[PDB]
Parts: structure tokens; C-alpha cells; sequence
């Protein structure tokens, strides 16, 4: 449980500094191998903005898998989705209490992993409550472009990735 | 309209991978969900995965995970399957379907023509004819179209003119790989004697046209 | 994760009478059922429970009480008949297959054996085939015999469909041997077994028999 650091491609700069809200997540459909409910960072697809918006995220923060600058759900974590049991709408997971994510201008941008764990245990317990008796798991995309693949965000009018391998894997 | 154009049949062996294809043509491709589908001999469909072309965000089903994978072209309007490491399993149907309305995956309205995928360690054959013969009311005698790979095998009888009484049986799949098919025909016994019968298999899969005469024995 | 249990799995109904499919779900959602003529790309019957797709006739009416749908047709035309399954969310159910069988009066099957030609032999196995021929209703049962031993296992039965012309069905059963085998034994016999016939008809030939 210590520092963790995520190689963004772009070599974004050293003033990237930005405070994680909440997540986007994807469950995998059809039979469950061993009981166990996966779930894989999103970009929103369909109702994308929609997450956004009932996060509070302004209109100039567009940013993929890691939610940022958003307002937190008092008290504690908001799990919302047009569906939870249709595995083609996306999830939205509002944290109560952020994660900042801080770019060194090295290549590589920064999570504490004490406080991302944290979260994530948090995020596991609130879903183990809407998916009951199932082991929930984490893991990174299963496919798509480098923008829902990484976590893609944008600093100073430039987009960015940040492949958020270490963060999504339990 | 909401057309979902898919390629042609390829047959595969155990451990090889397939790629196949489907073009989406009447609609804005990348608005609404595309999933593949297949159905296998007697065994309820399944779901394989679904792909969304706005960010080619991909779901494959839990079970297939490492073996599946789904890409698209929007470019073309043409999304793509990819399965590897096939086996005996996997012989089935696949189809690319798209939903009713573009806010609900699960209503398939839209269903691809159907792509077939035979994975057996057989390559092609071409049938063996031998004849069922009478040998002596009505009496009745046929052909046997045996040992052949892949499906299927056109008979007739007397190049068309013969077709009461004829019985071409389903053909079924020999403990080999290969299938076994018998073609029937009830005749007056006394016609037997002075009438000639033919039967004509056609296996287009391997260029294979035989003519075989049904002899009293 | 749904749990669709589907029922009865196999109907057999003539034209016009009605057919009720009928599935059961775990968790609660919206429900289609799908139409899968044989040897075509499945068709949507019924969507959002009971709301007809586009362009079915209005004898497709879907049906839904708690947790257990219905799918009623009425008035089977000669199109409708195949495999019928239910969908919620990505997973499907078992299904049922609707056949077609028209009643009629109970015919009998006219049993003919056929050795292995002499062409087949020389190619170095043996197939003999016995052809149950037009008879009514589907259900008989071909025993092969070869010298007074019981074979089960090498046989490999094939049934027609309903004779659209007679409502007949015809079968033909196909044991195979090794040239060594079948020149090992000598009387082989097809045993048939359907209500037609008061008794067990045994149609058989003895080997080297003209
Ligand atoms: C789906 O199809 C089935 C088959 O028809 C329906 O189940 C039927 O339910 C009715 C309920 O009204 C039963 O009829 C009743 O049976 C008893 C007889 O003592 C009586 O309480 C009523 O006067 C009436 O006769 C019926 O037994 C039962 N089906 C069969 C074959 O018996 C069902 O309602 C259909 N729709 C659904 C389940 O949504
Ligand atoms: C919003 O995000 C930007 C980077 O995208 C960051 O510089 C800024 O500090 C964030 N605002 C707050 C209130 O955290
Ligand atoms: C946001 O994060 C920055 C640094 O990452 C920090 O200085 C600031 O206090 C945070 N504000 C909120 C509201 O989280
Ligand atoms: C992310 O990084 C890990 C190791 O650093 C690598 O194995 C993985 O392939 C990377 N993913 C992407 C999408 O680049
Ligand atoms: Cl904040
Ligand atoms: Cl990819
Ligand atoms: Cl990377
Ligand atoms: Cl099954
Ligand atoms: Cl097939
Ligand atoms: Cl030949
Ligand atoms: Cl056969
Ligand atoms: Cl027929
Ligand atoms: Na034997």
C-alpha cells in the first residue's frame, strides 16, 4: 500500500493536478465464472454525460474512467446507472471522499495507493450491496480505443493518457 | 434498411482462429450496440459480446474472456469477430445483431443472414455412391451417399424425372466426421424390371457429380 | 445472472390449434421471444413482454403474471412452426421446438433390408440399412440383429419429415461393420417395432442368400 504511479503517455506536465470525484465501470455480462462479479473502468458510451452531470462535473473537464473535479456524495458512496442488471449501461460511482491524482512532469502521474484502496474497498462494499454474495472484482478494459483503454484527460488544452493498469486490478 | 450484411462460411480446425465480418448498412452505424451471437446444434444461444463503435468499448461475456475479440471499422461500417483457439465446440452459427431501438440492447429485431463455422479435424471429402438394390407387391431400392465432408449433398432421380416415392433422408454425422446420407425410392416391382433408375449426387463443396445405376441384384 | 426456465421443450400440434410457450425468470426485466424458422436467421415475435414485433400477426399474443410469460398462437399456419425462445437481458432459455403433425389414421411402415453392395466391400467396410417407409404416427423403434445378438450403438437412425403429400414419415436406419465383422456372421436381421403392427415385424436376409 504505497504510492503508485501511472505511465501517462503525453509526458503530462508537472501542474496536472486534479481531485478524483468518481468512476466509471463496465459489468461484465453473461455466467459469472466462480461466483464472481467483474467490473472494468468505462468512458460513459452511451450516457456518458449523464454520469457527469449528476456528479456535479463541469462542462470543461471531460476525462475517462477516473471522474475528476466533481462534487462527492455526502455520507456515502452514490451508485447510479440507467440500469444495474443491463451489463450495456455504463456505472457511475460517486466518491465521499476524493483521490488526488498528481502529474510530476516525468511521464508519469501519481496516486496514493493508502487512499485509492481505501476507495476502492468502499466502492467494493457499496456494490457488494446491489450485487449480493458475489466476490467483486476489478480489472482493467477489455478492449477499445487508447481513450477508453487509459484514462484520458486534458490539461492546459491538451489530452492526455493514463494507462490505469495498477489502479484497476485487486 | 436496418441491414446487417456478414461473410460467408469458413470451416476451421481444432486449434485454428477465425476472423469474420459484418457490414451495417440503413442506419448510423455507430449510435446503436452491435452484438454476435451464436447458435450451436441443440444448444440455446449464446451471447458472446456486445461492441459499441462510438469509442469501440467492448463487453465480451465472461465465459469466452481470452479467446474473443471484438473490433470495428467505422471508417466502413463493418465490425469484426475474432475467436481463437477453436475446438469441436464451436461449430455453430454466428450472427451480428443489432436492437429495435439504440437506447435498449436486447430487443434484436436486426439479425445478420448467419455465418457458419464447421470445426472439425476433416478436411473435405467427396462422397462414395454405392446402390441400395432392390433385390426383389412394390418393391423399393435407393442409394447410399457415404463418407462425405462437408454438408451438403443434392440427389435426384432420373435427372429430375423420377419424384414420387422419393425419400432423401437427413443426412447424419458418422463417428469419422463425416456424413452418411441415404436416398430412397418405392417402385412397381414389374417397372423394376423393364424401368432403369438413376440416382445423381451432386457434392458441390468438392466439385463431386456421380451418377450411380440402381441394378436389381 | 438470470435464471430462464423454459418449458415444454417438444410440441407436437397440427395446424390451427394453439400453442402456449411459457418461461420463467429469476430477476425481473423486460422479455422478448424469438422465432427461429429452421435453416433462417431468428425472428422477433414478442418484445417488452407482450408488445408484438413489427410486422407479426396479430395471432402472436404474449402474456406475463409476476414472473412466469406466456407466448400463445393461435390458428398455426404453415410458417409458424420451429424453435421458440425466450430472452431477458443477454441470456436466453432452453426453448421449445413446435412441430407440425397432422392426424390421420395409423399407417404402418413397409420394411425393406438392403445388404452392403459388393462395391462397398471391396472398399473395406460394410453398411447394411434397413427403411422403415411411410408410416404414421413418427414414434417406432428399429432393433438391429445379427445372428441372434442384440446391436445397440452401431445403428444410426434418419427420419423425413412429414409427407406433405400422404402426412407420412419415412425412416432408414444404418448399422455399419467391418468387412471382417460382416464376414464373420451370417443372418442379419432389422427388427421393427411400431403400434402399426400387431407384432414385431423382423425383416431380415441371410448372407450369400442370391
Ligand atoms: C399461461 O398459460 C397457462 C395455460 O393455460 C395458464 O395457466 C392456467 O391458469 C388458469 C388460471 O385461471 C387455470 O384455469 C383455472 O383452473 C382452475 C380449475 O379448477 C379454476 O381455478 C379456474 O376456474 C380455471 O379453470 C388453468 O388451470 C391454467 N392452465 C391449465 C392448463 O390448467 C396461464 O393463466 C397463462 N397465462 C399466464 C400464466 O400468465
Ligand atoms: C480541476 O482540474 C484541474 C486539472 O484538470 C486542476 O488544475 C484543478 O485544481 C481542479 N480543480 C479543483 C477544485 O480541484
Ligand atoms: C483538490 O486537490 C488539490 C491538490 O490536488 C488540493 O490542494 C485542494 O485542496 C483539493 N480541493 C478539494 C475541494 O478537494
Ligand atoms: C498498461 O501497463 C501495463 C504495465 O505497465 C501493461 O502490461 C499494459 O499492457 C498497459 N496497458 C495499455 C492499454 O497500454
Ligand atoms: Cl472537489
Ligand atoms: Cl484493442
Ligand atoms: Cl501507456
Ligand atoms: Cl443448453
Ligand atoms: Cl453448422
Ligand atoms: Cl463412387
Ligand atoms: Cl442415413
Ligand atoms: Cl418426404
Ligand atoms: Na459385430
Amino acid at each position: 500500500n504505497a504510492t503508485i504511479m501511472l505511465p501517462c503517455r503525453p509526458a503530462p506536465p508537472p501542474h496536472c493536478k486534479s481531485n478524483i470525484t468518481g468512476l466509471l465501470l463496465l459489468r461484465d455480462g453473461g455466467d459469472t465464472i466462480n461466483n464472481t462479479e467483474i467490473f472494468r473502468p468505462s468512458g460513459g458510451d452511451e450516457d456518458a454525460q449523464w454520469c457527469m452531470e449528476r456528479l456535479g462535473i463541469p462542462s470543461s473537464v471531460v476525462s475517462t474512467q477516473l471522474l475528476l473535479n466533481g462534487s462527492l456524495a455526502e455520507e456515502e458512496i452514490v451508485i447510479r446507472s440507467k440500469d444495474l442488471s443491463d451489463n450495456a449501461k455504463t456505472i457511475c460511482v460517486q466518491l465521499q471522499k476524493s483521490v488526488e491524482i498528481v502529474c510530476t512532469g516525468a511521464g508519469y502521474c501519481q496516486i496514493s495507493g493508502r487512499n485509492w484502496s481505501e476507495a476502492v474497498n468502499q466502492v467494493k462494499k457499496k456494490l457488494k450491496e446491489h450485487f449480493p454474495h458475489k466476490n467483486i472484482s476489478f480489472q482493467s478494459s477489455s478492449g477499445g480505443d487508447l481513450e477508453i483503454t487509459t484514462h484520458s484527460f486534458n490539461c492546459g488544452g491538451e489530452f492526455f493518457y493514463c494507462n490505469t493498469s495498477g489502479l484497476f486490478q485487486d | 434498411q436496418v441491414q446487417l450484411v456478414q461473410s460467408g462460411g469458413q470451416m476451421k480446425k481444432p486449434g485454428e482462429s477465425m476472423r469474420i465480418s459484418c457490414r451495417a448498412s440503413g442506419y448510423e452505424f455507430i449510435d446503436c450496440t452491435l452484438n454476435w451471437i451464436r447458435l450451436a446444434p441443440g444448444k440455446r444461444p449464446e451471447w458472446m459480446g456486445w461492441l459499441k463503435p462510438r469509442g469501440g468499448a467492448v463487453n465480451y461475456a465472461r465465459p469466452l474472456q481470452g479467446r474473443v475479440t471484438m473490433t470495428r471499422d467505422v471508417y466502413s461500417d463493418t465490425a469484426f469477430l475474432e475467436l481463437r483457439s477453436l475446438t469441436v465446440d464451436d461449430t455453430a452459427v454466428y450472427f451480428c445483431t443489432r436492437g429495435k431501438n439504440c437506447d435498449y440492447n436486447w430487443d434484436f429485431e436486426h439479425w445478420g443472414r448467419g455465418t457458419p463455422v464447421i470445426v472439425s479435424s476433416a478436411s473435405t471429402k467427396g462422397p462414395s455412391v454405392f446402390p441400395l438394390a432392390p433385390s426383389s407387391g412394390t418393391a423399393a431400392l435407393g442409394c447410399l451417399v457415404k463418407d462425405y465432408f462437408p454438408e451438403p449433398v443434392t440427389v435426384s432421380w432420373n435427372s429430375g424425372a423420377l419424384t414420387s416415392g422419393v425419400h432423401t433422408f437427413p443426412a447424419v454425422l458418422q463417428s469419422s466426421g463425416l456424413y452418411s446420407l441415404s436416398s430412397v425410392v418405392t417402385v412397381p416391382s414389374s417397372s423394376l424390371g423393364t424401368q432403369t433408375y438413376i440416382c445423381n449426387v451432386n457434392h458441390k463443396p468438392s466439385n463431386t457429380k456421380v451418377d450411380k445405376r440402381v441394378e436389381p441384384k | 445472472e438470470i435464471v430462464l426456465t423454459q418449458s415444454p421443450g417438444t410440441l407436437s400440434l397440427s395446424p390451427g390449434e394453439t400453442a402456449i410457450i411459457s418461461c420463467r425468470t429469476s430477476q425481473y426485466g423486460s422479455l422478448a421471444w424469438y422465432q427461429q424458422r429452421p435453416g433462417q436467421a431468428p425472428r422477433l415475435v414478442i418484445y417488452s413482454g407482450s408488445t408484438r414485433a413489427a410486422g407479426i400477426p396479430d395471432r402472436f399474443s404474449g402474456s406475463r403474471w409476476g414472473p412466469d410469460y406466456n407466448l400463445t398462437i393461435s390458428n398455426l399456419e404453415s410458417g409458424d412452426f420451429g424453435v421458440y425462445y425466450c430472452q431477458q437481458y443477454e441470456f436466453f432459455g432452453q426453448g421449445t421446438k413446435v412441430q407440425v403433425d397432422i392426424k390421420r389414421t395409423v399407417a404402418a411402415p413397409s420394411v425393406f433390408i438392403f445388404p452392403p453392395s459388393d462395391e462397398q466391400l471391396k472398399s473395406g467396410t460394410a453398411s447394411v440399412v434397413c427403411l422403415l417407409n411411410n408410416f404414421y404416427p413418427r414414434e417406432a423403434k428399429v432393433q438391429w440383429k445379427v445372428d441372434n445378438a442384440l446391436q445397440s450403438g452401431n445403428s444410426q437412425e434418419s427420419v423425413t419429415e412429414q409427407d406433405s403429400k400422404d402426412s407420412t414419415y419415412s425412416l432408414s436406419s444404418t448399422l455399419t461393420l467391418s468387412k471382417a465383422d460382416y464376414e464373420k456372421h451370417k443372418v442379419y436381421a432389422c427388427e421393427v417395432t411400431h403400434q402399426g403392427l400387431s407384432s414385431p415385424v423382423t425383416k431380415s436376409f441371410n448372407r450369400g442368400e442370391c
